[PDB]
């Protein structure tokens, strides 16, 4: 949600109202930046319907149509199935990397029979 | 202690309800209209009717109240309840029985800013096209002509599109914010109280008998209480009461158009499990919505981008640093505007949204209903209103399509990407359907000479 970018905007008061001596130097600047990083982050969807559904159902065809399955063929097949219904193809490589930790839990839990 | 000149309308009668206190009755009365600068709120007058002015007020008199506020209490024996900060007794006098809006008009039918008009409708979040058509429509509200409109909108209470709806109080004339449970007063939601030996059971007066051929703006509409759904679900029905026992007789006019947001129950499609085919609830009081609007797309940071800019920049400008003409264009328009209709071309008008029904019965079992299109033919009416121009473009035949194609997607399996691809990538019942291929509404024009001798 947007909610926090008032808040982020409250913070700056803290910071503006700490020194008010009229200078600037170099110093102050690259130490607040690690600080704010690391504490921020801690502190229908395509996705979500294709893989524990469509994948279990739709493994049943595409094994008549190929003999073996390879990686460079699993991109190759599931362009023509979006074909025209995102134009946005190079947010796809990001769901990329996700999946391939997301699949290998799902092996030994068995929750993808 | 003085003679006071104020206005007022009559919004009930008491004739249906059931010896010191049988002499009068109570009755709820408003002074304050809606305005911005109205935003304080008023105190509310209670008037006593002294057995005097009953059966001979009706609703919709835009009357004037004149008398003297003289602060005769009553209640000095301590048996009753007591006014509000206005201490005083309001009795009754005046019931009446039987300019910047030409130089607006001018510019009115000026074409120079009939262009540009529809392209600042919706300047502060730019929202989506389909809202846009519904402001549009809810702007201008438009014998037994009459309708409803039901916007839907698709997103959450935390991000201020739930507060979405509360700019419309600045263009609409009558707003009240239900919230749901304890709204103010009556939340046109008829209710009973137990009551002590001597006072006066209340007689529920709602937005809905105020706002009489106006808007009324209700929010949080799926948050109400389950009690209050079974009396209101009567009532929307026919927007009255209506009994036709012939031995008891009444009506209660409310004729706004009801504007309401329904609210998503947790997450939108998280659950695997059927939307329409796992509700417990009642059929008619879900059917109520006309339209079913799904959101389109996801994640787009780039339309996300423009509305934190805004936010950003509009902190800025109320920190301290050392237009009415266009409020009410559109406003004034839907009273002057009631143009006639061509006899010898009825027909033409309705018969091409009638090929459209019976293109979908080749295959199907009777899967579109009418009522849904009986909502469209309403929607294209403002049309005409607004442009007089005898003709509908191109260009807006293509925004309406988008409406029909997000209903299907929430109703119909995702698999909907198989066998709507054409559309969308490119007894009693029965004798309605028998009149439109006639293009006549009236069931009685067989001898009409005989209905005016009557």
């Amino acid at each position: 949600t947007v909610r926090q970018l008032e808040s982020m905007i409250r913070l700056s008061e803290a910071m503006a109202r700490m020194h008010c001596c009229d200078e600037v130097q170099p110093k102050h600047v690259k130490e607040a930046f690690r600080l704010l990083n690391k504490s921020i982050i801690r502190v229908s969807e395509y996705c979500r319907i294709s893989n524990l559904i469509v994948l279990h159902l739709r493994k049943v065809e595409e094994e008549e149509d190929e003999s073996a399955l390879k990686r460079s063929e699993l991109v190759n097949w599931y362009l023509k199935e979006i074909e025209s219904e995102i134009d946005s193809e190079e947010e796809l490589i990001n769901k990329k990397r996700i999946i391939e930790k997301v699949i290998h839990r799902l092996t030994h839990y068995d929750h993808v029979l | 202690n003085q003679l006071i000149r104020t206005s007022g309308v009559v919004t009930s009668c008491t004739g249906v309800l059931p010896t010191i206190y049988q002499n009068y009755q109570r009755i709820r009365i408003q002074e304050s209209p809606g305005k911005v600068a109205a935003g304080r709120l008023p105190r509310s007058k209670d008037a006593i009717l002294l057995a005097d002015l009953v059966d001979s007020c009706k609703p919709g008199d835009e009357i004037e109240l004149t008398g003297i506020y003289h602060n005769n209490y009553d209640g000095s024996l301590n048996t009753a309840n007591g006014f509000p900060v206005f201490a005083t007794v309001i009795l009754a006098n005046h019931v009446a029985k039987k300019e910047d809006v030409k130089m607006i008009t001018s510019l009115s039918k000026d074409q120079q800013i009939g262009e540009k008009i529809f392209a600042s409708i919706a300047p502060s979040i730019y929202g989506h096209e389909d809202i846009k058509r519904g402001l549009a429509l809810a702007l201008f509200g438009g014998h037994k002509v009459r309708g409803d409109i039901n916007v839907l909108l698709c997103g959450d209470p935390g991000t201020a599109k739930s507060q979405f709806l509360k700019y419309i109080e600045k263009v609409s004339s009558r707003a009240i914010f239900t919230t749901g449970q304890g709204a103010s007063a009556v939340g046109l939601t008829a209710y009973v109280q137990r009551h002590p030996v001597s006072r006066e059971w209340t007689l529920e007066a709602g937005a809905l008998v105020l706002a009489d051929r106006g808007v009324c703006l209700i929010d949080e509409f799926d948050k109400m209480n389950d009690q209050d759904r079974t009396s209101i679900h009567e009532a929307m029905e026919q927007q009255s009461i209506s009994i036709s026992k012939a031995g008891i007789v009444t009506s209660l006019q409310a004729r706004c158009t009801v504007i309401a947001a329904a609210n998503p129950i947790g997450g939108r499609y998280d659950p695997s499990l059927t939307f329409s085919e796992n509700v417990d609830l009642t059929e008619p009081i879900i059917s109520r919505f006309d339209i079913l609007c799904v959101v389109r797309d996801t994640v787009d940071p780039v339309q996300d981008e423009m509305l934190a800019r805004f936010v950003v920049g509009s902190h800025v400008r109320h920190h301290p640093s050392n237009q009415e003409v266009l409020k009410k264009y559109i406003i004034y328009a839907k009273e002057r505007v009631h143009p006639k209709l061509n006899q010898m071309d009825q027909d033409k008008v309705a018969k091409m949204y009638s090929d459209l029904r019976k293109e979908s019965m080749a295959t199907g079992s009777i899967p579109i209903t009418v009522r849904h299109i009986e909502s469209m033919i309403r929607m294209a009416e403002a049309h005409a209103r607004i442009h007089l121009r005898d003709y509908v473009i191109e260009d807006d035949v293509n925004m309406a399509i988008r409406v029909m194609l997000e209903s299907f997607i929430d109703t119909q399996k995702f698999s909907v990407m198989r066998s709507m691809r054409k559309t969308f990538a490119r007894p009693e019942k029965d004798l309605v359907d028998k009149a439109r291929q006639i293009n006549i509404h009236n069931l009685s024009a067989f001898y009409d000479s005989e209905l005016f001798r009557m």
